[PDB]
């Protein structure tokens, strides 16, 4: 448990490389709800840029999972 | 034209300058419960003119972000709606909360607000008729409206009720109201005149409407079976009573309307939100939690209805993946922690992914 090491920043555009419209969407869902959950913040430097998540202020399990 | 963009300030929950777009010809708007989206809702129709009373609040000041709970973030607050046409340059619509009190503007010039709807009208938007924003949890009172109360839809629309006042007027005055009324002469021509007035500007709206509605509802149900009859309850004088609507729901029998289901009147109430755009387009469509009762199949037929057509705009709110993954972009909207509930929001392309495996 203690091995599983992540990222400084994870890219929503480059998580949905290879996906589906369906799949891409669901990622993005889950992005705001992370968001709401306070797991992550947000970045996005204009409208239709890349959206990039950092860890947020609460933790949050299963991450290798959303990511 | 078409809604480029909506900018926000302290409007709600929209804390600070926010962009609410740009917007494709087929955009959703999503999010968690408690994001925002009821909010941009009313955003909407806030700079579409819609009265203090529709937007759950007491008095205009509350609108601004903060107030309900005795924070307000600012003295004013606005927003703001970039309208686009082929060949003109933009147009910004904007409304603002200066002094407790609206002020409108277009480019930047203050305007009163009858201007302000007028100018709106030019462009398709109907403030008083509103038949190009559908409300979360309304969709199906379209279809299931009392037969008056589509007449007067009609009546708004057609301008017909701008003469129903000295119909009315004229009708007594001929002796209607006495035990046996005797038309002659000057009064019963006053009446016939005024009666063939407004017959003639009620029946070229709903004979339009009506003409186009069925091939409407066999588009949106993608079926040659469905059919759907528009009818005055009154046939010499529409607007004197109800309008009937009645429709055979696809591939099945006919029943009376009420017996529908959630999902089947939802497909008839947008096949009349429809058929009145085809004879006074509006430039865009809102549409708020349509997809609420309706099944999969009737999703993408709604969807593919609007791909196909995106003469017309639309921008949905949707809890549903089956139908928000069908636009061409996403608008997600996200809660900030603070004192008051903050709303943000992100875009996203969905073009840019096969819509296949
Ligand atoms: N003037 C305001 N200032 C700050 N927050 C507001 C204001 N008006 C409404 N809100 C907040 O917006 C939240 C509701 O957002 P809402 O649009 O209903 O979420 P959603 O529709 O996505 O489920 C409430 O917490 C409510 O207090």
């Amino acid at each position: 448990a203690l091995a599983k090491t992540g990222a400084e920043s994870i890219s929503l555009l480059e998580l949905c490389r290879n996906t589906n419209r369906k799949q891409a969407a669901a990622k993005f869902y889950s992005f705001l709800v992370l968001k709401k959950q306070q797991a992550i913040e947000l970045t996005q430097e204009e409208p239709y840029s890349d959206i990039i998540a950092t860890p947020g202020p609460r933790f949050h399990g299963s991450l290798e999972v959303l990511f | 034209g078409f809604l480029k963009l909506i900018e926000i300030e302290n409007f709600k929950s929209y804390k600070g300058r926010q962009i609410i777009g740009p917007f494709q010809r087929f955009t959703a708007i999503i999010g968690p419960n408690g994001s925002g989206k009821s909010n941009l809702m009313d955003a909407i129709s806030f700079v579409l003119g819609e009265k203090t009373s529709n937007l759950r609040v007491k008095t205009l000041r509350d609108l601004i972000h903060g107030a309900p709970v005795g924070k307000p973030a600012a003295n004013r607050a606005f927003v703001s709606m970039v309208y686009s046409e082929e060949g003109a340059e933009d147009r910004t619509f904007a409304r603002v909360i200066v002094g407790g009190s609206s002020e409108y503007k277009i480019n930047n010039k203050v305007v009163q607000l009858h201007e302000y709807s007028e100018e709106l009208e030019k462009l398709g938007i109907l403030i008083k008729a509103r038949n190009f924003l559908v409300f979360q949890g309304a969709v199906e009172s379209i279809a299931m409206k009392n037969p008056k109360e589509r007449t007067a839809l009609f009546e708004e629309i057609s301008r017909s009720g701008e003469l129903a006042q000295e119909y009315d007027k004229r009708k007594k005055e001929m002796g209607s109201g006495s035990l046996v009324p005797r038309g002659s002469g000057s009064a019963k021509q006053a009446f016939e005149q005024i009666k063939k007035e407004r017959f003639d500007r009620f029946n070229a709206c709903f004979e339009s409407v009506a003409t186009n509605i069925d091939e409407i509802y066999k588009a949106l149900s993608r079926n040659s079976s469905a059919q759907a009859f528009l009818g005055p309850e009154n046939p010499e004088e529409p607007y004197l009573d109800g309008i009937n609507y009645n429709c055979v729901a696809p591939g099945k029998r006919f029943r009376p309307m009420d017996n529908l289901s959630g999902g089947e009147k939802t497909v008839a109430a947008l096949a009349l939100l429809f058929a009145i755009h085809s004879y006074k387009p509006a430039p865009f469509f809102v549409l708020d939690q349509i997809d609420a009762a309706l099944d999969n199949t009737n999703i993408g037929k709604v969807a593919n209805y609007i791909k196909e057509q995106s003469n017309f705009q639309a921008i949905v709110i949707s809890l549903k993946e089956e139908f928000y993954t069908k636009a061409e972009s996403l608008i997600g909207v996200y809660p900030e922690q603070g004192d008051c509930v903050i709303s943000k929001v992100l875009t996203f392309d969905l073009t840019k992914y096969p819509d296949a495996n």
